[PDB]
């Protein structure tokens, strides 16, 4: 079995919908070093990836590593009782699946909604054995103009390195669009460890940048010459959420 | 090669929503002067002719005494649909492209290859009209709103100097006086006239209110309705409307 608590209720379910840009159902994996999830749109391009380590877990208990599979039934059934008020998560694993109480902060009282899944096996966390060559970081504001900016133009984003700025460009035809992030307008952070150019689904941006909704925090973007893009999110209250996106070659 | 700053963006944007409400494709006719957009709608209804003086922007130069702009509407204003409030923009030119530069927070460009756009004669402005009226953007914005839902021909009419707007629809009817006596109008003057427009096309024109806070309407009987909506730099966006089978 699995005893959980969570201290923060909000982004416990902005998690859980951010997954969903990329499955409609949900592998939890409870290791002893905490929960991950990791799942791929089924043409491999887009990955969704949930990491909360033990510790920033009011209160994490396992007999032993096991997994549970959310089908996507039970995901709406979830989602469905979503909220951004402050509070309280108790998860345990039951019999039949799952149990879930939440409890608020103020009016104190608690709704419980039992999960039907079927218990499995963990998998491990395979984390693309690539280090990038160019950082960057911003929030989801900004990333959130740009997926909508390349979208109106073009199937396609084309991201580029330029000398102290980031060149962002999209349109196939004559139809074009160009956006130049630099430090401070409006990166808070900025490196570039060498020169890189590469290509992604402006429709698999849009769904990655879409799974930043519910989270306050700044946002990492990285890449490489012909490599992936990682997105990365650390949310206020604990974990990280990220996501890949593999390249067009 | 042309170079324009308009400081506020959204009030802007509003002028070209409205001109694409008449046109499909327009000319930004570009001068010393500054900027003039003309052209009639494909029902031949309408004729409006746009004038955004150089004082109307920040950043104004030329390269050249007339520079004729064609670009589609839906396009350019699919491109000011993206506007960030906060952001100054900045329209720019040379041989290929027209270029709209959202700039502020960051820098944003979208490129639109220029386009044959057919030229554009009125011919030619002046003649006049027996009744002249002056008021609020926002008052005459307030009354076709509530009217343009109600019957598809607006009547016109004026009486000892108070102005009068009438639908007659299926399911309601409402009229309203303007009078200088209660300042709803700023000034009025002229004959006691009668005609009648078709709404949509009026109503189409209220989104000025969002560039304009003063207008000037002139009109008469068995001729056209001049709305002129007067901008910040003695600027204005004109709007003739063909009158109805009378
Ligand atoms: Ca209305």
């Amino acid at each position: 079995m699995v005893k959980i608590v969570y201290p923060n209720a909000k982004d416990f379910f902005s998690f859980i919908n951010s997954i969903t840009n990329v499955t409609d159902s949900i592998i939890l994996n409870f290791t002893e070093d905490g929960i991950f999830s990791r799942h791929l749109t089924e043409d491999k391009v887009l990955m969704a990836i949930m990491r909360i380590p033990k510790d920033v877990l009011s209160e994490y208990s396992i007999d032993s590593p096991t997994s549970v599979k959310l089908d996507v039934s039970s995901v709406k059934k979830i989602l469905s009782k979503a909220s951004s008020k402050k509070a309280t998560i108790e998860l345990t694993e039951t019999d039949s699946g799952l149990k879930i109480i939440i409890r608020d902060e103020k009016s104190g009282a608690k709704s419980t909604i039992y999960i039907k899944a079927e218990k499995g096996q963990v998998e491990q966390l395979t984390e693309p054995k690539v280090n990038l060559a160019v950082n960057f970081t911003t929030d989801e504001s900004v990333l959130n103009v740009i997926a909508a900016d390349v979208t109106l133009v073009g199937e396609e984003m084309r991201i580029s390195t330029e000398e102290d700025k980031i060149k962002i460009e999209a349109g196939e035809e004559g139809k074009r669009y160009v956006a130049f992030l630099m430090k401070d307008k409006p990166l808070k952070e900025l490196s570039i460890d060498t020169s890189a150019s590469s290509s992604y689904s402006a429709e698999m941006f849009k769904d990655a940048v879409k799974g930043l909704r519910g989270f306050s925090a700044p946002t990492m973007v990285s890449f490489g010459e012909n490599l992936p893009m990682k997105i990365d999110v650390e949310a206020v209250s604990g974990g990280h959420m990220i996501f890949w996106i593999a390249p067009r070659l | 090669m042309m170079k324009a700053k308009v400081i506020d963006a959204v009030s802007f944007s509003y002028i070209l929503r409205t001109v694409g409400d008449f046109l499909s494709e327009a000319n930004f006719i570009v001068t010393k002067e500054g900027i003039r957009v003309s052209g009639i709608d494909p029902s031949r209804v309408v004729f409006l002719d746009i004038f955004l003086p150089s004082s109307y922007f920040e950043g104004f130069e030329v390269s050249q005494e007339k520079e004729i702009i064609g670009f589609k509407l839906e396009d350019v204003n699919d491109i000011l649909k993206r506007v960030l409030k906060d952001d100054t923009l900045i329209l720019s030119s040379n041989e290929s492209k027209l270029t709209l530069t959202f700039d502020g927070e960051f820098t944003r460009s979208f490129e639109l290859p220029l386009i044959q756009v057919e030229s554009t004669q009125p011919p030619s402005v002046n003649l006049e009209f027996p009744f002249k009226a002056q008021l609020l953007t926002i008052t005459f914005a307030d009354i076709i709103d509530e009217l343009s839902d109600l019957g598809e021909v607006l009547n016109i009419h004026s009486k000892e100097n108070k102005l009068y707007f009438e639908v007659i629809g299926d399911l309601s009817t409402a009229k309203v006086e303007l009078s200088t006596d209660n300042g709803t109008l700023l000034e009025a003057s002229g004959a006691d006239v009668s005609s009648s427009y078709g709404m949509e096309y009026v109503a189409n024109t209220t989104k000025m209110r969002r560039a304009s806070d003063s207008m000037e309407l002139y009109f008469g009987s068995q001729i056209p309705l001049k709305l002129r909506f007067k901008l910040p730099q003695e600027g204005y966006g004109d709007f003739y409307i063909a009158p109805r089978a009378d």
